[PDB]
């Protein structure tokens, strides 16, 4: 009852050094967001050429990635 | 007979296909290509 | 500020305490509303068998028969006691499943309408200002505990179909007195001769389903109730805390 | 630290110089008995190795094994006495006239390791001592580079009696402290020796598994290789930390029951598929090696390739490599979806298919061949991981 | 030449499919499963 009596000290002890977690831990959540976007687009080009070519005598056509909002 | 220009660069496109296949480490336990590895130079230059 | 915490603190140690008390008085029968709908779930499930099983025709089964099979239209003398099986199990098991409703919603009204006036919910919205998710946990729990107890009802209702030593009697009913309705009896391609055997059949079945109906809402469907509302309630007011 | 953990004769040896694209260890199945090598950053300059050897008490041990499994076990007193030597190395010699070959079955291969390893014990017992484990250098022993080294340290008599070594060498993938273990093969007849492998893994002081695995081509798990999955599965401490890997996948390229087989096992059991790999030795340590061969030298059959393209009936024989090369590109067809319309044909050999194949298209084909084999993508996994 | 042939390619797309079938699916859940988690630097240092 008086170890978690004391939370609100400890927040200000922690306070220095939350700062850069946060913005840390996000950079490295932009940054595997934003690689694996550029892989998707790397894909969507390749596919789109092969329904177009493949269009010319068959109508079996794969399937497109956008708007996955 | 059917060749056609588009054809010249379809197979190059995937082989990029097998390219992101194989990088992606986990999806190379599920996915075989032996279906493919005996289906497009059999349709591309056919073999009848 | 040194002193707000402490009274958050004793309200999540007595939130838990007023929620294990509720629910102990149910396991027992202390809640006397509780025994009351309890035992009206009972009397339905006696009532509706002794009902249904009264009823059953065999210009019921036999209907049921042919709509199984799309393709053939002529269904054997013995297919008239496969079906009887499903037609007395299937509609058997409906019962429970609409009556389990009624029973579970009607409980949680019954706690979330008495658990607003007692001061241990009372006093939260004084101090945090709103739920913080009570109702929400709440209603999302019921979800959770219908969806077990029906797969659970309906999982014992499977059991019922086949057949018991019990189910054959050679002085009860005999399988073989058919015969008698087909060597040079029952000369059309028809099930209306049949009709005659109808009050033998209602009393093998009878014995067949009696005892084990009776055994498990007597036993084991009290159980069942008891510890499946425990075993989630708890997990999720200790969650709350 | 990293723990390269194999099947004895299972590539372990043939993986480790694929892996590191130089023949460092001495690839000849069945030889590498005992044979661990650490290699870590250090300047060009700075290569350095040590060399111990077994004692007589082991020589005699193993020697025994050896001739228990070849019926030779009999007019054989002492290893100490030439003429019990000779009665059974001039029968070993007959042996050979006996299988026909060296490695021409398991009991022919402990003839061959017998007969090499008693032309190894003759030819360089001057080297080693009776029972303290002999430690020597490159001053000690008068080697002026890591190649007359290893040219020494290729040979099947020294190299069978060797038993540590310790090399040091500049490489990129290395820089970063990272240290190669290569530990005996878990089946071995030495069981304290296997035990005490089982013992350095389970040690805390192993950073990283990896599981080499034969049923790529041997269809299911040994038992030796059974508790130690049960060994890794039931520690939790250590199972977070493993890498599971399967060799010689070539296997698989022309044979659709075993790559059937392969899909079912892969997909039954692992689950944490992620450090699940694939790769094949063989084709990847010869892959690479090949690149530093030209036109001039045949692309290898001339250097590195002379010795195995001689046959001994007189005709040049295929080598494995060249081999499952013609097989490589027909049967399997990886160059199919490349850019690479590679024809074989019965008109030539296998070697002069291998000097015209490759003289039609060049280089850039093995760039293909390497990338294929998967090795480079597992320098960079297990790199990244640590 | 008209009916064999063009079923050849007809095959590869079907006999393809099996790869690009997965593909798209482990992006679209890594990619939707990393925008669950907040960007601000606010809202993300309350999480902590």
């Amino acid at each position: 009852q008086i170890i978690l009596e004391q939370y609100d000290v400890a927040r200000k002890y922690r306070e220095q050094t939350l700062e850069q977690d946060a913005e840390e831990k996000i950079a490295r959540n932009s940054r595997l967001q934003s690689e694996i976007k550029q892989k998707i687009d790397l894909y969507q080009t390749s596919i789109v050429s092969i329904n177009e070519c493949l269009k010319a005598m068959q109508i079996f056509e794969q399937l497109p990635v956008i708007t996955e909002s | 007979s059917k060749i056609a220009p588009q054809c010249q660069n379809l197979r190059e496109q995937v082989n990029q296909l097998i390219e992101l296949l194989r990088q992606e480490p986990t999806l190379r336990s599920q996915q075989d290509t032996s279906i493919v590895e005996t289906a497009l130079g059999k349709a591309l230059s056919p073999r009848f | 500020l040194t002193l707000l915490n402490q009274e958050m603190q004793n309200l999540g140690i007595e939130f838990k305490k007023y929620m294990s008390a509720q629910i102990n008085d149910v396991v027992i029968g202390n809640d006397r509303e509780f025994d009351q709908d309890f035992t009206k779930l009972k009397a339905r499930m006696v009532a509706r068998l002794d009902e249904l099983l009264k009823t059953f025709s065999v210009m019921n089964a036999y209907k049921r028969a042919t709509e199984s099979h799309p393709r053939n239209s002529t269904a054997p003398f013995i297919a008239v006691l496969v079906e009887a099986l499903y037609y007395l199990a299937n509609e058997l098991e409906d019962a429970f499943i609409e009556a389990i409703h009624e029973l579970v919603k009607n409980f949680f009204q019954r706690l979330g309408d008495r658990l607003r006036k007692v001061d241990c919910y009372h006093q939260v919205y004084r101090l945090v200002g709103n739920d913080g998710g009570i109702e929400q946990l709440l209603r999302r729990a019921e979800e959770d505990i219908t969806k077990a107890l029906v797969n659970e009802a309906r999982t014992e209702c499977d059991r019922y179909v086949r057949e018991s030593p019990r189910f054959y009697d050679e002085g009860t009913f005999s399988i073989y007195q058919f015969r008698q309705t087909l060597q040079q009896t029952s000369q059309g391609y028809d099930a209306q001769a049949i009709v005659e055997a109808e009050p033998a059949i209602k009393e093998l079945l009878k014995l067949d389903f009696e005892p084990k109906v009776f055994n498990t809402v007597r036993k084991n469907f009290r159980q069942t109730v008891n510890n499946t509302l425990k075993t989630h309630l708890l997990p999720m007011a200790e969650e709350q805390a | 630290e990293i723990v390269f953990a194999g099947a004895f004769s299972a590539g372990k040896s043939m993986l480790i110089n694929a892996l590191l694209e130089r023949e460092l260890l001495y690839s000849a199945e069945g030889h590498a008995t005992g044979t661990e090598c650490h290699i870590e950053y250090a300047n060009a300059n700075e290569e350095r190795v040590v060399l111990t050897f077994l004692s007589e008490a082991e020589i005699r041990q193993q020697a025994l094994i050896l001739a228990k499994y070849l019926n030779v076990n009999v007019g054989d007193l002492n290893i100490n006495q030439p003429e019990a030597v000779k009665v059974v190395s001039q029968y070993c010699q007959k042996i050979i006239a006996e299988e026909g070959g060296e490695n021409k079955s398991e009991r022919a291969k402990q003839a061959n390791a017998l007969h090499l390893l008693l032309i190894g014990f003759e030819q360089n017992r001057e080297r080693i001592n009776t029972v303290q484990n002999s430690t020597y250098s490159m001053d000690q022993l008068n080697f002026s580079s890591l190649a007359e080294a290893a040219g020494y340290a290729r040979r099947g008599a020294n190299s069978a009696v060797l038993k540590r070594l310790d090399y040091f060498c500049n490489h990129s993938l290395l820089k970063d402290g990272n240290v190669l273990v290569d530990l005996p093969g878990i089946d071995a007849p030495v069981k304290e020796d296997a035990e005490r492998a089982y013992r350095k893994i389970e040690s805390p002081d192993t950073s990283a598994v990896i599981c080499v695995l034969k049923p790529a081509a041997a269809g299911d798990m040994s038992a030796e290789e059974t508790q130690l999955l049960e060994r890794i599965s039931k520690n939790h401490g250590i199972r977070d930390r493993v890498f599971y890997v399967f060799n010689r996948i070539d296997d698989t390229w022309y044979n659709t029951q075993l790559r059937q087989r392969l899909e079912g096992l892969i997909q039954s059991q692992f689950r944490d598929n992620s450090r699940v790999y694939k790769t094949s030795g063989l084709l990847g340590f010869y892959g690479s090696q090949v690149k530093q061969t030209n036109s001039s030298t045949r692309f290898g059959l001339d250097s590195i390739f002379a010795t195995t393209i001689k046959g001994f009936d007189g005709e040049e024989e295929t080598p494995q490599f060249v081999s499952e090369f013609n097989n490589y590109c027909a049967n399997s067809g990886k160059l199919l979806s490349t850019a690479f319309r590679v024809s074989v044909n019965g008109y030539e050999t296998s070697n002069e298919n291998y000097v015209r194949i490759l003289s039609e298209w060049g280089i850039p084909l093995v760039d293909q061949l390497i990338h294929d084999s998967g090795i480079e993508s597992f320098r960079s996994g297990i790199g990244l991981y640590l | 030449a008209e009916e064999k042939y063009p079923e050849l390619f007809a095959t590869l797309a079907n006999d393809l499919q099996p790869l690009c079938i997965a593909l798209r699916q482990f992006y679209l859940e890594n990619y939707r499963q990393l925008d669950s988690q907040p960007r601000e630097i606010a809202a993300m240092k309350a999480q902590e």
